[PDB]
């Protein structure tokens, strides 16, 4: 990491509960194996833009020791043929090679939304992102050594399909 | 027994009739299985 | 073309016909098929009903047939909430003639008056017009029995055997093939139940969904009387005609 | 929004004008509390302190319609003064035509029926405030009727207006559950204010001075609003018991 | 007294106060004695106001006849009521004759009188109401064959009437017939006709209505079919669902019907072998419903025998409690399964090391006689 | 979405049915569930009430009002919509009838006048339709007992059993298959309590549930004695304390 | 769903995890209404997530009840009546 704990101070009550479900499975994966449960994957950190998004991103990777991966959602949806298909695969391939890593994102409100029937209407790259992110965590091969982090202004502006249990288990507001 | 049964529902009710025959372990579909198969396709075709 | 203003009735369409009248004919076909019959000795009225639910009480409620006076009974097709406004308006104006001239109002006068009442909304003002299919059935001493139909355009047309609602062109052909110039009362009743077999979506032809009213000039003391037959009596004539 | 331009029920069955009507109630960010003693009803509203160019005494969120009757409004100010002058008209006209004291039940019901007339008129804006009417009935006794911006009114044992109402109801629910009564003890109306201040501070989590609050008192055939010096006497009276 | 309403309340307390013979004469005085005015169709008295208190008295007296041994008199009293069917309650024989036969179901009675009555009053003028209701009296006949343990006559009455059961008489009557049909092939060890009749009963259960006892029996008949098919994780799932319906019946439920359900729920727990969850049923008063005996408590020792895996404590409670624990036919099929399960676990301990050991030493490890071990060991 | 002309009450809908009508039922569907059961000797009505805050008074909300002693009513929807409608409906019932025929209006005449106000609400521009659906139960000497389902569009139809709100479609199949016209009012009360219980199982007591029936006259509710000719009020609204007594016998 | 029918999901997930003998399985089947196995599996999975926070491998009754209040409803927009229609 880069940012230390002194900047994220005041969240200690919340951070203490987050490190137990994040820092522990990255260091000693056998902690939850004896219990018989699985660690959470997605953790949602949302708040005002520029406040708490950058601090909590580099602070978590500093205390754990895992590398800091910054892959904003603004590098996904564009005009291209199958862009969002190869972004997640190469991002999943980098986390597969180096285990001690944690992926962070930014401004995920543009890649989300449920539309109506959860199909595509005049948005090409949004639906490919919604399904692929669901198939990576709930598929046969997930990231146990890498946690997915998203950042937005409000959780209600995202797709409820990704907010269901099994992928995003944590909603944390940044005051 | 039906009204306006299309070609897709005919192959469907014949498929349903073959399912009740597998539960009876009989290579032939008895007349009792048809009365149970016609009742299912009428409610299936009525929806939507 | 691409620019269409349907909001106000005052705006003329590029084709020349208001779009509210175009889609009003669809609402008529969405309702039940109603068949009027004009005979020499009376008027036979047979129509189905839109509600297929068994919980609704169809014996004590009539969705289409309504009696304006002793010599006039009409069948309404269209929006139910918008129908009661024109039904009561027709009954108030009909009593004003009897209150003044002490006579029964002729059919042609009532038909032309109601045609302008519906037209008044489209001709002036911003109020919504009510698309309704009327079946005009009555008798007088001028032209005798008159069968008229009220289109959403606001006009009327004379008819002998005419059907509205669903299968309009299909029911009109069946009535003309067996049509008779005299149109016997007993033959008009069998002609109505025979046409309602193919046209209506219900092959069993349930009695509760039918409205059967027969006008006869051969009533007591040679007068025109309108009798509303209960659905229990409608099931009886189904066996005589061979439906059941 | 193709269907958003007007006030109708929308294709989603959701009124979007009510969406911004409730948001305007929290624009002032004022938290009030309304409790009812056995023989009395005491309401307390938070008085915001502006700069020195304004008079805090003239600032009041509680209006007096008549004796024993009072109105607690939390929301936009310009809609509060226009509704205050209108609520008094129905109170005086009812005491003339029907010749009877207008109860808070009908007083909240009349504003609810008047609220639909506002929605019925496309050129008139519905009330975007929270109308809380309190009084002491001759028969039913103390009663609270709060009229929502949508026209809903229902009786409340102890109500509140603000974002902290969730925490206010929790502390007041267990207080009335142990005693199994909706009225505060100590029938003396002077001691009822002591509890209304005590239960409010722990519910809001912030203690306020005499200049941060205003305390109304509705007794039988009498109503008055405590001044700045009378509120200070209430805090001193809490320590003496 | 001399009143139709006074004789009902006064004679109610005279049964335990003195005897049932003097109280019986009070009801008989209302029927035959006097009570003649105007003209009416009764067969004993003459009045239009006596039909209510006389038919109610027959329902109360009919229950006391079978208990005290008067059933020989009661069987001839019912056919004499044919004249009342043309007056009382505007026909509706199903509300009288069917209830009189129901009185024989509560109190144990022989099948000679129960069959004779149902075939007696049907031949009289009561058949006017029984035209379309003839299926009701036919079900009562097929029910009596279950106590006879003869399923040939019960199946013959059902099959010939199956052609009239589909939308020709009574729609909900199907599930009642398909439920009793599954019990016919259950004792015959036929799983093709039992699962077929149960499937038609459970599928049509949403298309018609059933009482509380019938809906709970649909799961009782579904879970019992999992005994021979194993899969004991979902077997008890249908057993506890039926107990919720049988618990609220109270007086409507008998002592034997609720006791068998307690034995069926504990039966799947022994096959699944959960030690903590098998004792919680007897400990909790909600699931127990206060049923305990020597055979009920012996089922807990059967589950405890699986903990140590020994046939010493298994056969100890088996031969001692055999009067009760072995009374159930369904659990009897599982006794040999549990006997071979605990034995096979002990045999694997001998087979795991090298072979060629003394047979007399093998019986000492098992704990049974030499002839008993050689027969079971060679069977596997 | 497609055409606003369906939403405009001064404009005919291009789809054949006004979008304002269909989406007004969604507002009624979003509300609570209200039902009714019509029997031979009476008609029972039952509905669930808003709990709101835990300190909210349960005795303040009454969803069953009094029109005439022979006719009851129940509603599900917005609060002020029912109040403004009936406050004017009670005046029309008295002016058009009681000020002419000097009695309490019958079932057919009263219900027909209630729908006329909804007709003007869906016709004149700027006036939004009502967001409530009134189930009216009454008894007269001509048609007898009657149960009419009044939709915000202004079209009423007789129904032996019906439901409105979110459980409208769910309870419609239930009340159709369970209930028969040949039963009585006593069995109608028990069925109405079981179907309404399926909506929410949290509190079935009389605090959140109102119960009222129609039937013969009650001499205790007449208010005066000595006149055998005039019958007592035919409508009796059960007190929430008396509702719990019926629930124990359910 | 049914009170006893859902227990098949509770008993299956509990067999793959460590739970204290004081844990009440009957309190979950009565309180839960119309829920699937995905919601039930999240309750027992959160019990382990609440256990690793306390550095206790054995899940006690306290970790079971505290995990039920979090996973009971995933909808943040509920409120109660605050927004009509």
């Amino acid at each position: 990491g880069e940012i230390t704990f002194d900047g994220i101070g005041g969240l200690t009550e919340q951070i203490r509960e987050l490190r137990e479900v994040i820092e522990l499975p990255l260091k000693n994966p056998e902690i939850f194996q004896r219990v018989g449960i699985k660690p959470p994957k997605g953790v949602l950190l949302y708040g005002p833009p520029g406040t708490g998004k950058t601090l909590l991103a580099k602070a978590v990777a500093a205390t754990i020791g895992a590398n800091f991966i910054f892959s904003p959602a603004s590098g996904i949806v564009d005009k291209y043929i199958g862009e969002s298909a190869r972004i997640i695969r190469e991002m999943f391939a980098y986390a597969k090679e180096h285990e001690p890593c944690i992926i962070f994102m930014d401004e995920v409100d543009a890649i989300g939304g449920r539309r109506f029937s959860e199909g595509t209407s005049a948005d090409r790259e949004i639906q490919r992102t919604l399904m692929e992110l669901l198939t990576q965590m709930d598929g046969f091969d997930n990231l146990g050594q890498t946690k997915i982090i998203m950042a937005t202004n409000r959780p209600d502006t995202l797709d409820p399909a990704l907010l269901r249990p099994g992928r995003l288990d944590r909603k944390v507001e940044i005051p | 027994k039906m009204n306006g049964c299309s070609g897709a529902d005919v192959k469907g009710v014949c498929t349903e009739a073959g399912m009740y025959a597998l539960r009876e372990r009989r290579i032939h579909v008895t007349q009792e299985d048809f009365e149970l198969a016609v009742g299912k396709v009428m409610n299936k075709n009525q929806e939507t | 073309g691409s620019r269409r203003y349907d909001s106000r009735t005052t705006i003329f369409s590029p084709e020349g016909r208001l779009y509210q009248v175009e889609y009003a004919l669809e609402s008529i076909s969405h309702a039940g098929t109603a068949i009027g019959i004009m005979a020499s000795d009376g008027i036979v009225l047979a129509a189905e009903r839109k509600v297929t639910s068994t919980l609704l009480e169809q014996d004590t409620s009539t969705e289409k047939l309504y009696k304006l006076n002793d010599k006039i009974a009409v069948a309404v097709a269209g929006l139910t909430a918008d129908a009661e406004i024109l039904i009561n308006t027709a009954r108030i104006h009909a009593q004003n003639y009897l209150k003044t001239y002490n006579e029964d109002i002729p059919v042609e006068i009532l038909v032309r008056r109601l045609s302008d009442i519906k037209q008044g909304y489209t001709q002036h003002g911003g109020l919504r017009p009510f698309g309704v299919s009327f079946i005009y059935a009555g008798y007088d001493d001028r032209y005798g029995y008159q069968l008229y139909t009220s289109n959403p355009s606001g006009n009327y047309t004379g008819w002998k055997a005419i059907s509205v609602g669903a299968n309009t062109s299909a029911a009109q052909t069946l009535l003309q093939m067996d049509y008779k110039d005299d149109m016997k009362v007993d033959d008009a009743i069998e002609l109505a139940l025979k046409t309602l077999s193919k046209t209506t979506d219900s092959s069993a032809l349930t009695y509760d969904r039918l409205e059967f009213a027969t006008i006869r000039k051969g009533a007591n003391d040679g007068e025109v009387y309108q009798k509303i037959f209960k659905p229990q009596e409608i099931k009886d004539i189904l066996v005589k005609t061979g439906i059941t | 929004g193709y269907d958003r331009h007007i006030t109708i029920f929308s294709p989603e069955g959701r009124l979007y004008q009510v969406e911004y009507a409730f948001k305007a109630t929290n624009q002032t960010n004022i938290n009030s509390l309304a409790v009812r003693g056995k023989d009395c009803t005491v309401v307390i509203s938070q008085k915001k302190v502006p700069d020195k160019l304004l008079d805090p005494t003239t600032v009041s969120y509680i209006f007096c319609i008549s004796r024993t009757i009072g109105m607690v409004v939390n929301g936009p100010i310009p809609d509060a003064r226009n509704a205050a002058l209108r609520a008094k008209a129905e109170a005086a006209e009812f005491r003339y035509k029907y010749g009877y004291d207008m109860p808070c039940d009908v007083l909240a019901k009349r504003m609810a029926n008047l609220s639909q007339i506002y929605t019925q008129r496309a050129y008139m804006r519905p009330l975007g405030v929270i109308l809380t009417f309190v009084s002491v009935d001759e028969e039913l006794g103390p009663s609270i009727y709060k009229t929502d911006p949508a026209g809903y009114y229902v009786g409340y044992k102890a109500t509140a207006t603000g974002p902290k109402q969730q925490e206010i109801t929790t502390n007041l629910e267990n207080h009335f559950k142990k005693s199994k009564i909706d009225h505060i003890n100590e029938e003396s109306w002077e001691k009822v204010v002591e509890f209304a201040i005590t239960h409010m501070i722990d519910a809001l989590g912030t203690e306020f001075s005499k200049n941060d609050l205003e305390v109304g008192v509705a007794t039988k055939d009498k109503f008055f609003t405590l001044s700045a010096e009378n509120i200070e006497e209430r805090l001193v009276a809490i320590a003496e018991q | 007294m001399s009143l139709p309403g006074s004789k009902l309340e006064e004679a109610r307390r005279l049964v335990n106060e003195k005897q049932y013979n003097e109280a019986e004469q009070v009801y008989l005085s209302l029927l035959d004695k006097d009570s003649s005015q105007s003209s009416a169709a009764a067969g004993a008295s003459v009045d239009d106001k006596r039909r209510n208190e006389q038919e109610t008295s027959i329902l109360e007296l009919g229950q006391l006849y079978v208990t005290m041994g008067a059933k020989d008199k009661l069987r001839e009293f019912i056919p004499h009521s044919t004249e009342y069917m043309m007056q009382f309650a505007k026909s509706k024989t199903v509300k009288v004759l069917k209830t009189l036969i129901e009185k024989f179901e509560q109190v144990p009675d022989s099948l000679d009188d129960q069959i004779f009555v149902c075939e007696k009053s049907i031949e009289f003028a009561k058949r006017e109401k029984r035209v379309f209701l003839k299926h009701s009296l036919s079900i009562k006949l097929a029910t009596l064959h279950y106590q006879k343990k003869q399923y040939k006559d019960s199946l013959a009455l059902i099959n010939d009437l199956l052609r009239e059961f589909k939308k020709l008489d009574d729609k909900p009557s199907l599930v009642d017939v398909h439920l009793l049909e599954s019990k016919v092939y259950h004792k015959l060890r036929n799983l093709a006709k039992s699962k077929a009749s149960l499937t038609a009963a459970r599928t049509a259960a949403n298309s018609i209505y059933c009482p509380t006892q019938t809906v709970a029996e649909l799961d009782l008949m579904s879970g019992i079919l999992h005994c021979e098919d194993k899969d004991y994780k979902t077997a008890f799932s249908y057993f506890f669902e039926s107990f919720e319906s049988y618990h609220n019946l109270t007086t409507h439920n008998s002592y034997e019907k609720a006791c068998q359900v307690l034995k069926y729920m504990l039966l799947s727990k022994i096959m699944l072998n959960l030690i903590d969850d098998v004792k919680n049923i007897l400990n909790a008063k909600y699931t127990k419903e206060t049923y305990q005996s020597r055979g009920i408590d012996a089922m807990k020792a059967v589950a405890e025998a699986y903990n140590n895996r020994s046939l010493l404590d298994f056969n100890t409670a088996l031969k001692q409690y055999e009067k009760e624990l072995m009374g159930d036919e369904l659990t009897r099929s599982h006794f040999n399964a549990l006997y071979d399960t605990l034995l096979e676990s002990n045999l694997c301990k001998i087979i795991e090391p090298f072979e060629c050991v003394e047979i007399s030493h093998i019986s000492k490890i098992i704990g049974l006689d030499t002839q008993q071990v050689e027969g079971k060991l060679s069977q596997m | 979405m497609t055409d606003r002309y369906s939403f405009s009450l001064t404009t005919f809908s291009p789809s054949g049915k006004l979008g304002q009508i269909d989406y007004a039922l969604t507002a009624v569907k979003q509300g609570v569930t209200s039902l009714g059961i019509k029997a031979t000797n009476g008609v029972v009505i039952a509905t669930e009430k808003k709990s709101s805050s835990p300190l909210a008074m349960s005795e303040t909300l009454s969803k069953v009002s009094l029109l005439t002693p022979d006719i009851g009513a129940v509603y599900s929807g917005m609060g002020p919509d029912y109040r403004v409608l009936v406050d004017k409906s009670r005046k029309v019932a008295h002016t058009s009838y009681k000020r002419i025929y000097g009695e309490y209006p019958p079932t057919k005449l009263l219900v027909s006048e209630v729908a006329k106000i909804m007709q003007e609400a869906t016709q004149s521009g700027g006036v939004r339709p009502f967001g409530v659906s009134l189930l009216i139960a009454g008894h007269d000497e001509f048609n007898g007992f009657s149960l009419y389902q009044v939709d915000p569009s202004g079209s009423y139809f007789p129904w032996k059993a019906t439901a409105i709100g979110k459980g409208s479609v769910a309870a419609k199949t239930f009340l159709e298959k369970r209930w028969n016209d040949e039963l009585e009012l006593e069995d109608a009360i028990h069925i109405a309590l079981l179907t309404l219980k399926e909506s929410v199982e949290g509190e079935f007591n009389g605090d959140t549930i109102e119960l009222a029936i129609i039937g013969d006259e009650n001499p205790d509710l007449l208010g005066y004695t000595g006149i055998p000719t005039d019958k007592g009020p035919r409508f009796r609204k059960l007190t929430s304390q008396e509702i719990n007594d019926r629930l124990e016998a359910l | 769903r049914d009170r006893r029918e859902r227990r098949l999901i509770f008993g299956t997930i509990a067999s793959k995890m460590s739970l204290a003998p004081e844990a009440d399985l009957d309190s979950l089947i009565i309180r839960n209404d119309s829920l699937s196995g995905a919601v039930i599996a999240a309750i027992m999975q959160e019990a382990g997530l609440r256990a690793v926070r306390k550095n206790r491998y054995v899940i006690l009754q306290s970790d079971l009840e505290e995990a039920y209040a979090t996973q009971v409803k995933t909808d943040n927009t509920v409120d109660k009546f605050d927004f009509y229609k």
